RNA sequence: GAGU
């Protein structure tokens, strides 16, 4: 969840967030 | 671990007031040095408090840090991580400049990690260093009497001496700072006084 | 003997003035072997034309500065070191230049002598700041090679020296900058080949490639002594 | 580009994100066979891919806008 | 800042926190938030090192 | 079976392909760097000099270790994030983590140091390119005080980029370090006889003027130049080199009478053994300060021998000190110790 | 005493000789000191050191590759070595070395699949050291469990 | 494969129960002379899984050609061997 | 037959191997003096002196 | 030897006893690469025995770092030699002094960064003179085991090998003294019986082309380490008691 | 132009190995040009003989040790390493050799063939020490240059591949060491005007003046790639 | 035992 993967792990969060 | 940059601005007004460093004589830490590629938090201006000399989210660069010391700016608020509002982390502004880069950090750098590295590389490999090769014992604490350089007043803090049979300022105090006020006034050199010193003035 | 030979790769010529070029494949240790020994003949043996003599009226030595001009004598005898001249039938030549007015001298403001060619006539000489002010010079370009200084020639020639006569060095030799790279070689089979990259930088009297040939030509001159 | 990532990271801005976008479109030129914008000049496609990003031809919304183009074509076929 | 993580809260908030219990910052400052926007009984706390 | 056209392969493959190289032990992220490979026969890997630095990393028989990014996005982590060019400053401190050392430093510092006269003293030279052809042509020596003109570039307010060309007094050397010198950078900067602290100072300067790309060519360049001069010195190390001062002998017997003194006012019970060890101490503390400064002025400013009209002072170019000054190795400390005295040493106690 | 020895050797005093250059001919700037030291090779060969793996045999419970060159092992990427990853941000290249290069059985046959057909797709997985820390917990009577999104 | 969170809390007996294949009644391993697993104990294939992928102890089932079978005869159900780390 | 790199002899104070260079070197002198002397073949006699 | 020494040289070669050293004063009777005779004199030779030494000297072995521990011969034949002098020289002695490397010349000087940090620039002169090269002696073993289902073979006969691998091979199955070797190459013909093995389809289909089924013992040959190259100096076989033993044994 | 050519003055052969070679007048600063390029050239590219094989009856590996023998096979390779021979038609001779009793074998022991001179027939080879001892060997000869060891020789060709054949160093190359003085050559008023004096040492044979013939020849080849393309 |  930092560096190159915070794009990924925020879509994740987003993905988390609406179901 | 943890502590990652995850916003750009925490939007706080909040932040250190940083202040020249001068330990021993020499000036080990420059208020330039110290506050280099830090945000500047709150509208920092000149001693005359009637005109904004310095904006509010701005990164001190090289060329503003010229100016700083043009100027001769005492203290300055920097924004820190400390005072960051940033929750599950920190911002950009808060942190400054990524040092290893040279400019504004990037958003998603693991900070945390670097800071604990960088902490505590020098110490590891200078175990190994002055050791494999540490031998000659060269100590060096002779420190008897302070000789002023600069020509100033003689400018004393939290000091309480009282007057010997001999006609001299014996000191009395335990932490005892002796500065070196110029012309206009401002300090250049700073020393440590111990306690029972004889002062010639 | 299983003589290999190198091939002329490639010649990037960056500008008529600077040229790099690649040679490969050249067998182990002839990169600095032909390197070298090209360099040295580039730069003290090839022979051309340069200003050995100076002679400004109203001037007595080089230290002084004459009045209405922005350069002081020596700054003026450097840029003669630099004029770029070509003569075709005499191995010396005094070339005259007489210029005045509030003008940026230049070498076309020489009197080019029939068979001399000025290559550069934009070349800056001298800048003359007062209009009254008027500059006459005889220029004497002789033919030589190498790099011959006034300092090894007052030492040596102690035969006529009036005063007056500038001693300037002389700058025979065409060739302005050499250096030779060795990189290592890539074959088939072979792997210890050397690539010899050498950069030169003429002044452009003559080529960069013909320079190259010429030099060649005078190292393969001495091994004719040596039979084979 | 090969040597120097500086300009392309100064297109972009987030080194994170270059290396993100760099690889989206050099997975297309490696499995799609998308053709490339700049002369290969015999580079391999993560090469391509940046060089493309320092001109100022690729671009995570630019990728977006092509995606969706082409996507939108096929379901409009596909009815 | 990694020290000053976490807060001993000293008085209780309209949530389950009570005397106390010690909580990250983090998550008592966005109690906080909603606290002032609902109101209730806001949260004392007081800053622990560690 | 290894058939020749795989190798043809092998080397299509490498080409443009990141590869990690990683040093024991990993303290910082510059432990990790990427670089480029380029195919070696030969069973050794081949280190870049100048991030020898971040890998703490000295050739006495060190080994590294090698990783490969396998996809694309790791390929591009290593070309991006990781690659050595990228990562130059120290994410500690705002400093240059790629600065030459030993050889390099020494090279530079042999070129731009001055000498008196030597040879051809006072000539005046049309370009930085004559002064190379004059110096490997053998009528000028790197030392020699010569004028040239040099064309240097200075940042006007805007982005435009101000030139301009003057007549300065530098060396013939440092004439020649020019040519490695970007246009951008002023001629003072090289005009002073260069050490390690200069040369960092360079690289910085160099950085925040020009930018990355002209700032790692300049490294590339300076690390060639340093060396290869080096080379050129014929700098070496004889016994004759550790120069002893002729006043030790003297300086020690009276020292050694003086303690004798403390020794024997001792043995009549008046000063306390606790007040004699301080007092011994002492007098072999300022005998040791002294007799280092005396060696040190001896060695610093020994040739007091030189020229033109008749006889002058000037630095040493003694090796050993030539190496501690420029910062190439060495310090005044270890030279206390080679040719002066050793000094006072301390038990396992702490006590001395 | 050695200078001593070195004049009957018709040597200089400095035991410095002039030398030149094999390259250029030309000779270096100073006298340089010139001897015989006695020199020794030690063990330390470079056969016995250099190694290289792509892929090879794995450890048995872990699922990692073995160690030394012995057992054709896979150099540890330690503790240390992954903080420097973090540091960077190097996200894909350490979650490589986690997974494909490592336990992910699945994840690591299929990234080589994939190597061979040019395309350099991540496909990871769990390493298998994480199932097997989940196994040796409950053996311990404590309920660990994964609940999923 | 992919899930959100982990927790850990008390296991019960049931619990423990719930992740158990057999009950484990014996000490022994394996056969000192067929080196195969021994009935009900630490390595009991009944409990624990086939050894060898798709093939029962006995022998009389081989290959996917019996996917969920349970031999009667040795008491082995013929599976992938990778469940002997599994359960 | 090898070129080693001065810098490694000031910060390691390790002076033995010059020493030994430079002894090592007259040892070699004497070696080729005898050498030479082996060589023209001179005799017993002037070999016994040297 | 050294040039520059202190002068234990002597004492530790002598007394590591890795050097041949006379018992006995006398002449020398018969030297040889492999041993030496020494006839002892009147004074020092007892009066019963004929009162010659014979020391035989031991040649090329391994050494527990894998060096190579050769006795080389000192003396010249008939030579008066005095008793404790050294008859002949250990692995790294000269004349009976300490040799452990070999002195050269040396400059020290920079030289365009290849000797940087410590690194060193070396002559091809010292490795074409080959007085740096080094002698090292590997040993590798084949061991056939009695398994559950039955002994192994040390047969040349093995599944799926080149005749070019089986050139060096004798009947036996062991590779033959004097034999260079290199990666992957069959030292000593062992392989382990081994079972029934569902054979995939397509394996069946392969055998079925060929025609060459597979044996009852697998493949488990000793063969050369991968990249280690070398000759064969020497072959030693051990057999039990009551194993039909090689034709080579 | 003022093109001036030197020419081959003094060859004074102090020996058959040691020779100095006087050369003038060589025009300013080509002493050194010529002097140093020659100097490398001589060094590497020069040809000549050396033995390429051994063969000993009764000795499979060059690690044995052989009865009646003080050398070890190694020893004896390493002093057919040095054994100077000229080879003057072919390019490639096996000479045999056989020899028994109490002797110290030397170079003249080998059967010389026709046109194969031994020009150090002293040479020492071998130490038999039991008269009953007879060694036999055939010594294959090459011509080459420079130094092909039996490591590049063990992984090219190796069609017959026969057990005996030992392969060791053969440095072709002749010249073990050589130097160019420059010196004031006081020719007619020139003075400038110096003297290439090179002072060479060969192993056997290699002819001084022959040797220079084939250097300058090598670098006037090599020049044709510098003239004829550009 | 090899580089810290
Ligand atoms: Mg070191
Ligand atoms: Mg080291
Ligand atoms: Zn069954």
């Amino acid at each position: 969840p930092a560096g190159t993967g915070y794009a990924y792990h925020q879509d994740r969060m987003r993905r988390r967030a609406a179901g | 671990q943890d502590l990652v940059v995850t916003e750009d601005d925490c939007g706080t007004h909040e932040g250190i007031m940083m202040t020249p460093v001068i330990e021993g004589g020499d000036v080990k830490e420059p208020l330039r040095d110290r506050v280099l590629g830090r945000v500047t938090a709150e509208d920092v201006l000149k001693p005359g408090t009637a005109d904004i000399l310095v904006p509010r989210n701005t990164l001190l660069h090289e060329q503003w840090c010229d100016l700083l010391e043009e100027n001769s700016v005492d203290a300055v608020k920097v924004r820190s991580v400390v005072s960051c509002d940033t929750d599950f982390g920190v911002c950009a502004h808060c942190y400054g400049r990524d040092l290893a880069r040279g400019h504004i950090i990037n958003k998603g750098e693991a900070i945390g990690v670097i800071a604990a590295q960088s902490i505590g590389e020098p110490g590891t490999q200078l175990t190994m260093r002055t050791f494999h090769i540490g031998g000659a014992a060269s100590r060096a604490a002779a420190e008897s009497s302070i000789q002023v350089k600069n020509k100033g007043s003689i400018k004393l803090s939290n000091v309480k001496s009282v007057v010997n049979s001999s006609g001299k300022l014996v000191i009395t105090s335990r932490n005892t700072e002796l500065k070196l006020i110029d012309e206009f006034g401002r300090t250049k050199e700073s020393y440590k006084v111990p306690y029972g010193a004889v002062l010639a003035k | 003997t299983e003589f290999l030979k190198p091939r002329l790769v490639d010649i990037e010529q960056v500008s008529s003035t600077h040229a790099k070029v690649t040679l490969e494949p050249l067998e182990r240790g002839f990169g600095h072997t032909l390197g070298n020994a090209l360099r040295r003949i580039l730069l003290s043996s090839m022979p051309g034309c340069a200003v050995t003599e100076v002679e400004i009226d109203g001037v007595l030595h080089e230290y002084s500065t004459k009045e209405g001009v922005q350069e002081d004598i020596l700054e003026i005898l450097l840029n003669l070191k630099g004029l770029a001249v070509r003569v075709q039938g005499k191995d010396e030549v005094i070339l005259t230049l007489n210029k005045s007015g509030i003008g940026p001298v230049t070498a076309a403001d020489i009197t080019h002598d029939g068979d001399v060619e000025i290559v550069k006539p934009q070349h800056v000489i001298c800048h003359l700041t007062d209009e009254n002010a008027s500059i006459s010079m005889r220029i004497k370009v002789q033919r030589g090679r190498g790099y011959v200084p006034a300092s090894t020639r007052i030492h040596s020639e102690e035969d006529e020296r009036p005063i007056g006569r500038l001693l300037v060095d002389a700058c025979y030799s065409p060739v302005e900058r050499i250096a030779y790279n060795v990189e290592a070689a890539r074959v088939e089979q072979r792997t210890d080949l050397d690539k010899l990259v050498i950069e030169m930088e003429t002044n452009g009297t003559i080529d960069p490639e013909e320079a190259i040939r010429r030099a060649a030509t005078i190292l393969a001159e001495q091994l004719e002594a040596f039979v084979d | 580009a090969r040597v120097t990532v500086q300009d392309a990271v100064e297109k972009i801005g987030n080194r994170f994100d270059l290396v993100l976008v760099a690889a989206r479109r050099a997975r297309q030129m490696q499995v799609g066979g998308k053709d490339p914008l700049v002369p290969e000049e015999n580079d391999k496609t993560t090469v391509i891919a940046l060089r493309e990003i320092e001109e100022g031809l690729i671009n995570n919304q630019i990728l977006d806008v092509r995606e969706r183009q082409e996507q939108q074509e096929q379901e409009a076929a596909e009815l | 800042r990694q020290m000053l993580r976490k807060a001993t809260i000293v008085n209780a908030g309209s949530s389950d926190f009570l005397e106390g219990e010690q909580v990250e910052y983090s998550r008592v400052k966005i109690a906080n938030r909603e606290l002032e926007a609902n109101g209730k009984v806001g949260a004392t706390y007081s800053r622990d090192l560690l | 079976r290894e058939e020749a056209v795989v190798w043809d392969i092998l080397d299509e493959v490498i080409r443009e392909h990141p590869v990690l190289l990683n040093r024991a032990p990993t303290l910082h992220r510059l432990g990790i760097q990427a670089f480029e490979p380029v195919l070696i026969e030969g069973k050794a890997i081949q280190l870049h000099p100048l991030v020898c630095a971040a890998y703490n990393a000295d050739f006495d028989g060190d080994q590294m270790a090698v990783h490969v990014p396998l996809t694309l996005e790791a390929q591009l982590e290593a070309r991006a994030l990781m690659m050595s060019t990228n990562n130059i400053l120290s994410p500690a401190n705002g400093e240059p983590i790629i600065v030459p050392s030993q050889d390099v430093v020494l090279g530079l510092y042999y070129m731009t140091r001055d000498c008196v006269n030597a040879k051809g003293e006072g000539m005046v030279l049309t370009g930085p390119k004559e002064a190379e052809r004059l110096y490997r042509s053998g009528l000028a020596s790197l030392h020699a005080r010569v004028k040239v003109r040099i064309t240097e570039y200075e940042k006007d307010a805007n982005g435009e980029l101000v030139a301009k060309t003057s007549l300065k007094d530098t060396t013939v050397g440092r004439a020649i370090l020019w040519m490695i010198v970007p246009k951008g950078l002023p001629y003072s900067i090289v005009n002073q006889a260069l050490g390690k602290k200069a040369i960092s100072k360079m690289l910085n300067t160099c950085y925040r003027i020009l930018g990355l790309k002209p700032t790692v060519i300049f490294a590339d360049q300076i690390m060639y130049t340093g060396f290869a001069y080096a080379a050129r010195s014929g700098a070496s190390v004889g016994i004759d080199d550790m120069v002893i001062p002729e006043k030790k002998h003297e300086i020690i017997s009276e020292a050694e009478a003086e303690v004798a003194e403390i020794q024997e006012q001792f043995q009549s019970g008046l000063v306390t053994a606790g007040e004699r060890y301080n007092k011994v101490i002492d007098i072999w503390a300022a005998a040791n300060d002294r007799v280092s400064k005396a060696m040190m002025d001896n060695l610093q400013t020994e040739t007091v021998i030189n020229r033109d009209g008749q006889e002058e002072k000037q630095v040493s170019f003694n090796s050993i000190y030539m190496m501690a000054d420029s910062g190439a190795r060495g310090s005044a400390a270890q030279i206390r110790q080679l040719a002066g005295m050793r000094g006072l040493m301390a038990k396992p106690d702490g006590s001395i | 005493e050695i200078k001593e020895l070195l004049k009957l050797g018709d040597l200089p005093t400095s035991g410095q000789i002039r030398l030149y250059d094999g390259r250029t001919g030309e000779q270096f700037e100073r006298p340089v000191t010139v001897g015989y030291m006695y020199m020794l090779k030690l063990n330390h060969l470079v056969d016995d050191k250099m190694h290289a793996r792509s892929t090879g045999s794995y450890s048995l419970v872990t699922q990692q590759p073995l160690g030394g060159k012995a057992q054709f092992g896979g150099q540890r990427f330690g503790e240390m070595e992954v903080w420097a990853l973090e540091a960077y941000g190097a996200a894909y290249t350490l979650q490589e070395m986690l997974t494909v290069k490592s336990d992910d059985v699945n994840g690591r046959t299929k990234m080589y699949k994939n190597i061979v057909d040019g395309n350099h797709q991540m496909e990871p997985g769990m390493p298998e050291s994480f199932n097997v820390l989940l196994k040796e917990i409950r053996s311990l009577g404590i309920n660990i469990e994964l609940e999923d999104e | 494969e992919e899930f959100d969170a982990i927790k850990i809390a008390l296991a019960s007996p049931d619990m423990i129960r719930s992740w158990s294949f057999g009950e484990v009644k014996k000490p022994e391993t394996i056969n000192y002379r067929t080196f195969k697993p021994e009935r009900d104990g630490l390595f009991c294939a009944r409990i624990f899984g086939p050894v060898k992928d798709y093939e029962c102890l006995c022998g009389k089932y081989k290959r996917l050609k019996h996917r969920g079978v349970i031999c009667e005869k040795c008491g082995v159900e013929v599976t992938q061997t990778k469940v002997r780390r599994e359960r | 037959d090898i070129v080693l790199n001065p810098l490694g002899v000031p910060s390691r104070m390790n002076i033995g191997q010059i020493l030994e260079t430079h002894l090592g070197m007259a040892a070699k002198g004497i070696g080729d003096k005898i050498n030479a002397m082996l060589k023209q073949q001179q005799e017993v006699a002037k070999l016994r002196e040297f | 030897k050294p040039l520059v020494g202190t002068g234990m040289e002597r004492a530790v070669a002598v007394d590591s006893g890795v050097t041949a050293v006379a018992k006995r004063g006398g002449v020398v009777q018969y030297v040889d690469a492999s041993r030496i005779v020494i006839k002892v004199n009147e004074d020092e030779m007892y009066p019963g025995e004929a009162g010659i030494d014979i020391y035989n000297l031991t040649k090329y072995t391994r050494s527990n770092q894998n060096t190579c521990i050769n006795q080389m011969p000192c003396v010249s034949l008939g030579e008066p030699v005095e008793r404790g002098d050294v008859l002949a020289d250990g692995p790294s002695t000269d004349l009976g002094e300490l040799a452990l490397g070999q002195n050269m010349r040396v400059a020290f000087m920079p030289w365009n960064g290849y000797n940087f940090e410590d690194s060193i620039l070396v002559s091809e002169r010292v490795v074409q003179e080959d007085r740096f090269t080094t002698i090292h002696i590997q040993e590798l073993a084949c061991v056939s085991r009695d398994t559950k289902l039955g002994p192994e073979e040390i047969t040349a006969d093995i599944p799926n090998v080149g005749e070019a691998a089986l050139s060096k091979l004798d009947e036996s199955g062991i590779v033959y003294i004097g034999a260079e070797v290199t990666g992957g190459d069959i030292l000593v013909g062992k392989v382990t019986p081994k079972g029934e093995t569902q054979l995939t389809p397509e394996e069946k289909l392969l055998r079925a082309i060929f025609g060459e089924k597979a044996s009852d013992v697998k493949d488990s040959s000793l063969r050369v380490p991968n990249g280690v190259s070398g000759t064969v100096i020497d072959v030693q076989v051990f057999t039990r008691d009551g194993v039909e033993k090689d034709k080579r044994a």
